[PDB]
């Protein structure tokens, strides 16, 4: 319920506050915009946002919409970067393609990891995500 | 840091001032600089060229600290 | 080199640097507190590097608070 | 075991424990350790600062489990 | 199904439906697990939101989609477009989600103790079995069909004739309605102005002229065969016939989805909202007139943004399926980018 | 040279700088009022506070490589 | 850094929300979460334990520091 | 003009060719739309 | 294309596009493609400005491209460059969007249903098949492409003259031509002072000069081959049918957008914004004569700028695809340097 947290629209504290809020940008009301853009969010007693993160669907965008936007750029890093070495890996000089990068070979796999997740889940199917226990250099106990 | 916390966040309650911890907590400055430095005062004056008080044995104690902990470095 | 450093700047500030009276006195930055307190660990603790290191922690909000970001970042 | 063949290293106290090596060659002299197997991934070996390990080293026949 | 001529494609689990598309008692039990579900969604959805509902706010604002469907069609609506009967939308309710339970043991019938291939039984089912290379199978399924779509559209103008009546939003109150057109000529004109047309009588007339026509063309499709000229022009796979479904009801989708959103007699203000603005932003959606706010979007601005997104993803699934059953590969986009 | 070529664009940024960026002839009008300043900063996530009033209108990273006494004793 | 730019309001301030909900289940009615001991219509406060009384006064006196507010910090 | 290709497309120049272009990314969404704190 | 000598060339994914040169039937598929997002643009964009437009404000004040080149036309202005009508608007972005996903159905049927090469099947397909070797086929396409566009120019002389009438910015209103000046010598005069026009009559009767010279050309293509003149100057080639086209874009495109920049008759005022200054700083660039506030621009600032990019960078294009045509290897450059 968040007793002990006011709305912002309603919380004294940050509206003494908005109206000094300062220019981020070279905007003269940038400060006027983030005043009515942290006025939906739940403040504390000192009048600043206190963000939501269990999981409601009112603070949604608090951290889930945070959280599906990273996943999916580093996803999408992690994917391009797994497939460049993999590809990289099967040529006569693996060694050099990754202090000397194939740009043209980047490229393509980087605009290609937009379906990362729908690959991700037929690769974990094939078994050519996960390798094998007897297949990976141990250490000797 | 968890001794850093306790330490904080009782010296609010104990002063009835639980918003200077709960306005300076969330960032670092504010440890380094309402914490650190605001309730190093009267230890650094336990001794001084005016006299000495009972934090004068303290005030030794904890530049013998900062002198053992750096003669380890 | 960091205590070259810092006996130039706590001698200056106490002994050569400050505002000048109209009929020839001059008052110091930190008010003469050389003569007393660099005799000692503590008054270096307290009077230099307590003291005037309140001017690079309350400098948040401010111009010069990116030398209160930069003094944690080199911490 | 030919030039060229496959193995994976089951001699627990070695770098490649577990990774794949190319046979190079097998000694037919009565060798404790015959088979010079070669490998992509170079050990730790070296100096402190040194930019690369050894990439062979001498097995025996109950060290190889064949891969290919 | 589409099989590229490999005969023996496996398919993994994330296209596990697609292994018994060539099994004709295995597409009745999913089939008719989904006419299970669908019914269930609309028996428990109906007793979900009767609890939800309050008598004195208009239940557009509460955002309900289907008790202002049931009061459309002119259950529990006074005098003055009110809601004070809560019985026939617990009656509807209760109705769809018992059927759902019948729906939902027939489904788990023809999983388990009806074979998986239909040709192997001996008695009706050896007539039920279709094979997807079969048009005059496949005609007889359809006509079949026709007859019960037709059946419906008659029984919605046989509700508003005479097992009661239509709810008449411009006197606010639940007309019963007497003689419907007749004239092709009207019908034949509603095509222009078909999302304005304002008029219960030319409402149940069309569905009278649809019903008459759709039972008709199911009569045409049991008795005649395809005549040969479509079967040269349309393909006849398992994954086509499904492309001409999804294309079909793609179109369904966007008219009904424009057909919420500006007309004001099959959805009245005052049991979903006012008629929408149709915005377009980087996606096209209809936006609210009253602009109620703390994001409510009054209960028509959920229909018709959701049937255009799920009509979207089906023109897009029309797409993924008709380029299948065209011949297209889908793993030929790897090895275009391919060195 | 290498060096040297790094040494001289370093020099000539710090000219450019004085030139295109900083309150220079604002300071040589009031030597005792104006602050020295040749960064300015662009107004991005906040970081337009460190651009202060140095005096004179002009706002900006007030200096400390003591620039603007070199320039004044070059003429 | 956003306090240092003047701008305290752009600081992510995350509630302990799963922690404040564990002081609830104890009992503290400060953050409005009415679960177990919190609530005095379920089970485990209804079932009428001799502590409740006390530990109820005590979880919500504030004077002590038995189960203190906790914030962003 | 080929081992100019090559010394381009080393390491240290391409992540600083990468981390500029994120840089690009980055100071001018929030130049044109600041203070996000959430969504 | 070009080969250079080496045969088969295999181009790899980012010069993907040069694949299907030589081959017919992808061809069709790119260009209708092409043909279905180009009128998706024009109908989107239609609707996304018709729900971003206020009539308190001026059209080119708020950023609109496309709803002044229909104001132009005669449509939405009632009296005085007001905008009260907004539905033949939403026709237009509504046939144009519709008239996409048909192109855009076209295009997935050449790349299916039709095969790469039109010279594989028979019967109306190996007639519309070409090749870039083949003079007496292109100019049967060229000649048809005149008709289409002499006919699209007669179309503007038919709708000014007939259908509606054109925006009259001298006058502030609507007015049908009646007399277009159907004179050669001062349509001929106006190849000075094209920029400085203010007649409707005199816009509209340039219009049927050239929507006669392309028709009669169109005949004229046809009918006759390319001659021996033109195989001698003109490479027939693939890359350089491109090239001369890229070329004449580039020039249609400079002259458009000096047209958007000074003209007050094909550009009113009062639907784009002011006319423009043509200032040149390290590129020419045509500016507003007053600042509109928060760093915006008219949209006649807009259309103007863009298309000078636009055709410069296509004159860019233009170079890199006649050097390429007429032999230039372009590693001959990274030659010169490594030498
Ligand atoms: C505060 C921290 C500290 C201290 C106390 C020491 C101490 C020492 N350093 Mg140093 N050192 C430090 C940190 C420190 N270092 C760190 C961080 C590094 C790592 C990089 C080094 C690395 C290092 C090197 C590489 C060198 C030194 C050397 C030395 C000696 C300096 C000369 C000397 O004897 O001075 C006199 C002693 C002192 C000033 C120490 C304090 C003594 C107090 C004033 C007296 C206390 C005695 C007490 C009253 C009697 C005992 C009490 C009884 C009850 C037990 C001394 C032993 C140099 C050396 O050995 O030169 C000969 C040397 O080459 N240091
Ligand atoms: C009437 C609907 C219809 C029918 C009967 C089929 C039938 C089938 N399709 Mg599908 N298809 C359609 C619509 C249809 N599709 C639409 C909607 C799309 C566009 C997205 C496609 C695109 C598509 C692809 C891309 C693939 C097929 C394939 C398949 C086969 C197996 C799929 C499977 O096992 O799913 C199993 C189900 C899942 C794995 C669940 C996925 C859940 C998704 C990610 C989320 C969807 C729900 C989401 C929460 C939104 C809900 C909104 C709602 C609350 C309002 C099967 C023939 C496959 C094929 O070619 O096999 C031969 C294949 O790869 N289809
Ligand atoms: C509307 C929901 C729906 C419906 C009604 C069905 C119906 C069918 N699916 Mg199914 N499925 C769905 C959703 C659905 N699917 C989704 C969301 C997924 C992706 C996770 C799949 C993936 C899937 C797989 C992987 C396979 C099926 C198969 C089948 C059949 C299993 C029963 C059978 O024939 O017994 C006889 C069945 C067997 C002898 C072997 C199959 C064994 C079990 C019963 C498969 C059950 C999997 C189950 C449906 C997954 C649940 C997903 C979701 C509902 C939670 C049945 C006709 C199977 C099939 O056609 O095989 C012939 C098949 O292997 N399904
Ligand atoms: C609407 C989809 C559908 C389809 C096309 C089938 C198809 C068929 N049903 Mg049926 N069935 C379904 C839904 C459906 N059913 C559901 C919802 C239930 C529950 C009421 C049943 C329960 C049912 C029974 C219990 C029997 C069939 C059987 C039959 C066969 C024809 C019998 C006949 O001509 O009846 C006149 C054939 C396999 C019979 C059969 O051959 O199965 C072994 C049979 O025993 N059906
Ligand atoms: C839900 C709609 C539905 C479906 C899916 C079909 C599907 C089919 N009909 Mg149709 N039909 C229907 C309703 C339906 N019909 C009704 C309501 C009528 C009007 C009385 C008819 C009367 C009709 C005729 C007269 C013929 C078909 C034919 C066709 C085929 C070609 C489609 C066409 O004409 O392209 C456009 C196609 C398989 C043709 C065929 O050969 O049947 C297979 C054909 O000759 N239909
Ligand atoms: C763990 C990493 C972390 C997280 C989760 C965030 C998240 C965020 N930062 Mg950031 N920030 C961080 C590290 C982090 N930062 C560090 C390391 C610094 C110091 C260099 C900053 C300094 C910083 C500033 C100064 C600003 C952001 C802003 C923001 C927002 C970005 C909105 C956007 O571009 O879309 C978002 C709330 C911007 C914002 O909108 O603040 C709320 C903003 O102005 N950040
Ligand atoms: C009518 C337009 C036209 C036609 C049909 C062609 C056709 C072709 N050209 Mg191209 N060319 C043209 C215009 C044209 N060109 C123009 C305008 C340029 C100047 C930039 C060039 C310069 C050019 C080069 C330099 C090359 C070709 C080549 C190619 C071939 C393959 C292209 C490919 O697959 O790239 C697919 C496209 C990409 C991989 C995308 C490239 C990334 C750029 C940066 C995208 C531009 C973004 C831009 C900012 C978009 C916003 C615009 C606006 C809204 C602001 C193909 C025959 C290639 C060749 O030599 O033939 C084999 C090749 O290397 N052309
Ligand atoms: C879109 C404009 C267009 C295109 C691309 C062509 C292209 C062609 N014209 Mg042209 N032409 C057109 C419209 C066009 N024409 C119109 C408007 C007319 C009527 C005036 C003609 C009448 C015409 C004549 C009379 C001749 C050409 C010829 C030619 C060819 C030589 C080009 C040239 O003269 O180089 C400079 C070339 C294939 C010659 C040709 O090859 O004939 C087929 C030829 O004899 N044209
Ligand atoms: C990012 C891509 C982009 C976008 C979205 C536009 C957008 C615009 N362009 Mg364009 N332009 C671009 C690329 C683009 N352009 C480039 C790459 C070129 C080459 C440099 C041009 C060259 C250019 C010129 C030449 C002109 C425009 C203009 C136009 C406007 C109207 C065009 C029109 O109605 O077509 C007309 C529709 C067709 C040609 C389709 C065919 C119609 C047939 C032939 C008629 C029907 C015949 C039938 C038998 C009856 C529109 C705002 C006009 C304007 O006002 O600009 C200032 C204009 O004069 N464009
Ligand atoms: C085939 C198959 C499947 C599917 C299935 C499904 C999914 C279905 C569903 C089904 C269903 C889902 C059914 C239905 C049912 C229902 C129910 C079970 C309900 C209950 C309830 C009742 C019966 C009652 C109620 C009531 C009323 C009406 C009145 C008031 C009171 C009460 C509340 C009591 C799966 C995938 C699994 C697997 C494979 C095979």
């Amino acid at each position: 319920d968040f007793a002990n947290l006011t709305p912002c629209s309603e919380n004294p504290a940050y509206l003494a506050k908005s109206k000094n809020f300062l220019n981020t940008t070279n905007d003269p009301n940038s400060g006027k915009i983030r005043a009515e853009r942290y006025a939906s969010a739940l403040c504390g007693p000192e009048g600043y946002p206190h963000l939501i993160v269990d999981g409601r669907f009112t603070h949604a965008g608090d951290f889930l919409i945070p959280s599906i936007l990273f996943l999916y750029i580093a996803g999408w890093i992690g994917w391009v970067g797994r497939s460049y070495l993999i590809e990289i890996r099967e040529s006569k000089n693996p060694e050099m393609q990754e202090v000397v990068i194939n740009v043209p070979l980047a490229i393509k796999k980087m605009l290609g990891g937009f379906l990362w997740p729908l690959a991700a889940v037929g690769e974990y199917t094939s078994g050519k995500l996960v390798m094998k226990d007897s297949e990976i250099p141990t250490s000797p106990r | 840091w968890l001794t850093f916390y306790w330490h904080w966040k009782h010296l609010g309650v104990w002063s009835g001032n639980v918003a200077q911890f709960n306005e300076n907590s969330t960032y670092l400055m504010g440890w380094f600089r309402d914490y650190l430095w605001a309730n190093s005062a009267q230890l650094i004056n336990g001794y001084n060229p005016y006299g000495v008080n009972n934090l004068s044995v303290w005030a030794w104690m904890f530049l013998f600290g900062h002198l053992v902990w750096a003669t380890g470095f | 080199l960091s205590i070259v450093i810092f006996h130039f700047s706590w001698k200056m500030q106490s002994d050569v640097w400050g505002t000048v009276s109209p009929d020839g006195s001059v008052t110091h930055v930190t008010l003469g507190n050389f003569a007393q307190s660099a005799i000692t660990i503590n008054g270096w603790l307290r009077d230099f590097l307590w003291a005037q290191a309140a001017n690079v922690i309350n400098s948040y909000g401010s111009a010069l608070s990116a030398y209160g970001i930069m003094f944690l970042a080199g911490h | 075991l030919n030039r060229g063949d496959k193995v994976r290293i089951k001699r627990t106290e070695s770098y490649w424990y577990g990774d794949v090596g190319t046979v190079a060659s097998v000694e037919k002299s009565g060798i404790l350790y015959p088979v010079i197997v070669r490998f992509d991934r170079v050990n730790y070996n070296g100096f402190s600062g040194s930019a690369s390990g050894v990439n062979t080293n001498n097995f025996a026949e109950n060290e190889l489990e064949l891969v290919q | 199904m589409q099989t590229y001529g490999n005969d023996t494609v496996q398919y993994e689990w994330w296209a596990g439906n697609a292994r018994f598309a060539d099994q004709s008692g295995l597409f009745i039990a999913a089939h008719v697990a989904q006419a299970a579900l669908t019914a269930f969604w609309a028996g428990a959805f109906t007793l979900f939101e009767i609890s939800r509902f309050d008598p004195t706010q208009a239940m557009g604002d509460q955002g309900l989609i289907l008790l202002p469907h049931l009061a459309t069609l002119g259950w529990g609506v006074g005098d003055g477009g009110q809601i004070v009967d809560t019985y026939p939308y617990f009656v509807i309710g209760s109705i769809h989600l018992i059927a759902s339970a019948v729906l939902g043991a027939g489904a788990l019938f023809h999983t388990l103790r009806a074979p998986a291939d239909l040709s192997t039984l001996k008695g009706q089912g050896k007539k039920f079995h279709f094979t997807w290379e079969n048009p005059q199978q496949l005609g007889i399924i359809l006509g079949h069909h026709l007859l019960f779509l037709g059946a419906g559209a008659l029984l919605l103008a046989g509700k508003a004739m005479y097992w009661g009546g239509l709810y008449d939003a411009t006197t606010q109150t639940v007309r019963l309605v007497s003689q419907p057109t007749l004239d092709p000529l009207v019908i034949y004109g509603y095509q222009t102005h078909f999302a304005s047309i304002s008029s219960l009588e030319d409402l149940v007339g069309g569905h009278i002229f649809v019903g008459f026509l759709l039972i008709g063309g199911g009569i045409w499709h049991i008795l005649v065969p395809p005549l040969g000229w479509a079967k040269k022009v349309l393909l006849f796979s398992g994954e086509a016939i499904l492309s001409y479904s999804l294309g079909g009801i793609a179109l369904a989708g966007f008219v009904a989805a424009y057909f919420c959103a500006v007309n004001t007699l099959a959805y009245p203000p005052e049991f979903y909202g006012p008629p929408l603005a149709i915005k377009l932003g980087i996606f096209p959606y209809f936006a609210d007139t009253v602009e109620l706010p703390m994001h409510a979007h009054t209960s028509r601005a959920w229909l018709a943004n959701a049937h255009f997104f799920l009509a979207f993803f089906f023109l897009q699934g029309h797409l993924w399926h008709a380029l299948r059953a065209l011949g297209f590969d889908f793993k030929r986009v790897e090895q275009a980018f391919d060195s | 040279f290498g060096h040297l070529a790094v040494v001289f664009v370093w020099l000539s940024g710090m000219y450019f700088h004085g030139a295109k960026f900083s309150n220079y002839e604002g300071w040589l009008a009031d030597p005792t009022h104006i602050k020295p300043s040749a960064q300015v900063v662009w107004p991005i996530v906040g970081q337009g506070i460190l651009n202060g009033d140095v005096g004179g209108g002009f706002h900006g990273i007030q200096i400390t490589s003591g620039l603007f006494y070199l320039w004044r004793a070059s003429g | 850094v956003v306090v240092a730019f003047g701008t305290p309001e752009k600081q992510i301030l995350i509630e302990p929300v799963f922690a404040q909900w564990i002081q609830a289940t104890s009992g503290k009615a400060l953050y409005g979460f009415d679960v177990l001991l919190s609530n005095p219509d379920s089970i485990a406060s209804t079932t009428g334990a001799a502590w409740l009384p006390g530990w109820l006064d005590a979880i919500n006196s504030g004077t002590n520091s038995l189960f203190l507010t906790i914030g962003p910090g | 003009m080929d081992g100019l290709k090559s010394f381009l497309s080393t390491a240290p120049v391409m992540i600083m060719a990468l981390l500029t272009f994120t840089a690009g990314i980055l100071i001018e969404f929030n130049r044109f739309y600041p203070d996000l704190l959430f969504h």
